[PDB]
């Protein structure tokens, strides 16, 4: 049991922005990217909790046939300093030998909060190793790190530099034309239905996330 | 003061562990940040990665030199490598000048935490030949009782363990003892009087008493099975009665060290036991005692218990004040903190292990003592190999009454044969010292002809031919 | 030395309330079968310090002839978290086979203080082990646990629920006739003079505890 090609309504008008940073390093590096421009690898997905990124990252791996990974924010960082480093180091060397690979990271705000009153130094150890390992992969490593969070302003401004994290894509709350495909997916598994269209019921559910 | 020649060589070498560049390194090629810096030889993380369970004391000496000598002024040269004392200072530097009336916390011995020693003096005991210790087990195969011996050997470097000293043994001497089926107990006075003259001949031959062995076999049925399995995980590793004999032997032989304030510290002594493996053979193992706690409390407080795993702690009689001994063990429900308000504390915790082994037969540096290993030993009176001059007609005889020097010198390098000749003291002590040095060293052909041309060797073969 | 009824004084009206409350589940369990409701298991004494509440617990145990065991307050906290829970479990097991028995604990304020003012780690360690052992035991062994403190609302409020600790007993100061009885027990060996009046010293000290 895996996800289909799109499988999420209300995102097909913006799913190309996440997609176009993937095939263009691999499908055409001779006439399109051999001018002398390094491939950007750091994207940033965010939005309200419930827009479905966690999946959206699964959909681009199924549509391209690339290897998929899963790293949760408060899960790996809750281990020891040497234990979280060993899981971080063994994930990137595994992603090198099966290019193309997608390294999905979630909940960046728990790993890198703002430094206005958050005293103590236990958070800056792991985020210094993330910016370290994002540098020495310049030549042919078809890797795109996907950082998942909720608010873009809660992330530290040091992560938004050249080569570290450039793309800030935001999948939004769909309208009645967008959420109609979400109702079409979760009703085709049903046996029968009424003789009333689902767009008449989805018209009043405007501010309802998918 | 002057230390050993092996101990000074391990001090001069740093023994650093090199590392290579990595993906985690962000620096340039001409540098090192933290991940390709040279590793210290005392880090226990690298030790347990290669299954080394101790930190190789010469590297532990380096990890305390970093704490003694600093980047600051200091101007001290303290070098705090001393035996931690549990005895009570009588003067006490306070108002409680007698211990009968008064004791405070600065002179009171603290409660023993029972933390295991992380460093061993000897890192790996090695042997010379499998035919040498085969004669020791053969003594049990004739009389059926346990044996005892002392190991004479030397020391050299060890390249497997980082900054480690390996223990080499050359020959085994047996003192006269009274054997018994259950255990053994001999008189210490006649052994010490006998061991004084063996240390005389060991000086010119380059030997030193650094070890001892005692047997414990308990044969099962003398058929398919070799021995019983007495020492295992659930049973005792070393009996508490043999801890006492191992503790007195280490205090009699100290190791000279310039870093210690008293002049002697960290004794290099091995205790090996023949006990057998778990399944089916008579494989041996060796452990040595701990210096941190056990080596000093054996002067006042070690008392024998009925259990082989534990030892009883006795009471104080006006000078022998002891602190409480604590250790952690699991209760019926969970794992709890220190419980011991009770005597008979275990002694298997205070032992550090060693790695025994035998070298390969295809190549070696030297062996220096392989003549026959079949000569009758000096104090094997329980066995039949305790012969008089009748054996010298059978053993060497200056072979077939006219011996070739390639076949005559190969028999003369035996340890117990040379120790039997000088007891009669027929030869001069100057001619005897060149006799034993010819048998133990190389290029012996020019000096062996000097021995046969001397009149002392001619009188030895003439007094042997007339006798039986 | 054992104590009895004559060795205490002043609270003779208060002792009779504790008398019928603890001697009915111990001696005559037939009233439980007749009325069909559970008798109480945990009482709680409190009041000013120095009123002999530890002496009253030893007096009610020796006269009834039950298996008496004492658990003092600071001796539990002098150990660590591991061996203190094992010593608490061993006390309740030996009193079950020796029914009827009285498991008198002392100084519950040191074990159970007010938890919400200092939200800590050890403030819910030994009391949560006690609460699953007090409410968890059920063998109809009719054992009584007696608590003692100096303030009723200084302890954690979850202990004063149904089934665990329901009957609160206040230990007040003795009266003029009550404080006279206290000195008569202590002066049994004191060779006093003939001019010393018995009732004169009772009216002298107005608010003195025993
Ligand atoms: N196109 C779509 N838009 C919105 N929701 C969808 C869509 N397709 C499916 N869903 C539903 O929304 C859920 C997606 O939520 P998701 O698993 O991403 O949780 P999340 O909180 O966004 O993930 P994370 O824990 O990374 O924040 C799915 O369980 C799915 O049933
Ligand atoms: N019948 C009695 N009523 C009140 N006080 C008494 C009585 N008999 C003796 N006393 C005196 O009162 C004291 C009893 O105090 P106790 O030892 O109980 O202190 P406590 O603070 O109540 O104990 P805890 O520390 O458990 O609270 C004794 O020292 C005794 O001299
Ligand atoms: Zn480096
Ligand atoms: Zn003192």
């Amino acid at each position: 049991n895996e996800v289909g090609y799109d499988d999420i309504g209300g995102c097909r008008k913006q799913m190309a922005q996440i997609r176009e940073m993937v095939e263009l390093p691999l499908r055409h590096p001779q006439l399109f990217k051999a001018i002398g421009i390094k491939p950007p690898r750091g994207v940033l997905m965010y939005g309200p909790p419930g827009t479905g990124k966690t999946l959206m990252a699964r959909a681009v791996a199924n549509e391209t046939g690339a290897f998929f990974f899963l790293i949760n924010g408060p899960e790996v960082m809750s281990k020891m300093a040497g234990e979280s480093e060993s899981n971080l180091r063994k994930a990137f060397e595994e992603a090198e030998k099966n290019a193309p690979a997608i390294i999905f990271i979630d909940e960046i705000d728990s790993i890198a909060p703002k430094r206005d009153k958050t005293n103590g130094e236990v958070e800056r150890r792991v985020v210094s190793q993330l910016l370290t390992l994002m540098d020495g992969m310049k030549a042919r490593s078809n890797v795109v790190v996907i950082a998942a969070t909720n608010r873009p302003n809660s992330i530290d401004p040091a992560l938004r530099r050249f080569g570290r994290f450039d793309r800030e894509v935001d999948i939004g709350i769909p309208d009645a034309t967008g959420r109609l495909e979400v109702l079409r997916i979760h009703t085709k598994n049903m046996k029968l239905a009424d003789d009333v269209d689902l767009e008449a019921l989805a018209a009043e559910t405007h501010g309802y996330v998918g | 003061i002057k230390e050993l020649a092996v101990d000074e060589e391990l001090e001069k070498e740093d023994g650093l562990i090199p590392r290579q560049k990595s993906k985690l390194c962000k620096h340039g090629d001409r540098g090192m940040c933290e991940y390709c810096s040279p590793l210290p030889p005392w880090d226990k993380e690298y030790h347990e990665k290669n299954k080394i369970k101790h930190i190789s004391f010469h590297s532990y000496l380096k990890k305390l030199n970093e704490n003694a000598n600093k980047k600051e002024n200091g101007s001290s040269y303290i070098s705090p490598l001393s035996e931690p004392d549990f005895r009570i200072n009588k003067r006490c530097h306070n108002g409680h000048e007698p211990w009968p009336r008064g004791i405070c916390s600065k002179c009171q011995p603290s409660a023993i935490t029972l933390q295991q020693q992380e460093f061993r003096m000897v890192d790996h005991v090695e042997f010379q030949k499998s035919e040498i210790i085969n004669e020791f087990i053969q003594a049990w195969r004739y009389t059926g009782m346990q044996r005892f011996g002392y190991m004479y050997g030397s020391y050299s470097k060890y390249d497997n363990t980082p900054l480690g000293i390996k223990a080499v043994v050359e020959a085994i001497y047996e003192p006269p003892q009274h054997d018994e089926q259950d255990g053994l107990t001999m008189d210490v006075e006649q052994v010490k009087n006998e061991m004084l003259q063996i240390d005389r001949q060991a000086q010119e031959m380059g030997l030193s008493r650094i070890g001892l062995i005692f047997t414990d076999l308990s044969d099962a049925g003398a058929g398919d099975g070799s021995v019983f399995c007495k020492r295992h995980k659930d049973s005792f590793f070393l009996s508490s009665l043999e801890v006492i004999m191992a503790a007195r032997h280490q205090t009699r032989h100290p190791n000279v060290s310039k870093y210690s304030e008293q002049g002697f510290f960290s004794s290099k002594f091995v205790t090996c036991v023949i006990s057998g493996n778990l399944e089916g053979e008579i494989d041996i193992s060796s452990y040595q005692v701990s210096t941190e706690a056990e080596a000093l409390v054996t002067a006042d407080m070690i008392s024998g218990s009925t259990f082989p795993s534990m030892a009883y702690i006795n009471d104080t009689t006006d000078e022998r004040y002891v602190p409480e001994i604590f250790y952690m063990k699991s209760n019926e429900y969970g794992i709890t903190v220190k419980e011991n308000a009770k005597p008979a504390f275990p002694v298997d915790y205070l032992l550090v292990t060693l790695t025994h082994g035998f070298p390969n037969t295809d190549t070696e540096t030297n062996s220096k003592f392989v003549s026959s290993t079949g000569f009758p030993w000096s104090n094997r009176q329980a066995m039949g190999q305790s012969q008089d001059y009748q054996e010298l007609k059978k053993y060497l005889f200056n072979v077939a009454s006219s011996g070739d020097f390639n076949l005559l010198h190969e028999k003369i390098s035996n340890f117990h044969l040379l120790l039997y000749i000088n007891s009669l003291q027929i030869l001069s002590p100057d001619e005897w010292k060149l006799l034993i040095e010819s048998a133990v060293k190389n290029e012996w052909e020019e000096s062996l002809l000097k021995l046969v041309s001397s009149a002392g060797w001619q009188t030895l073969v003439m007094i042997l031919q007339e006798s039986g």
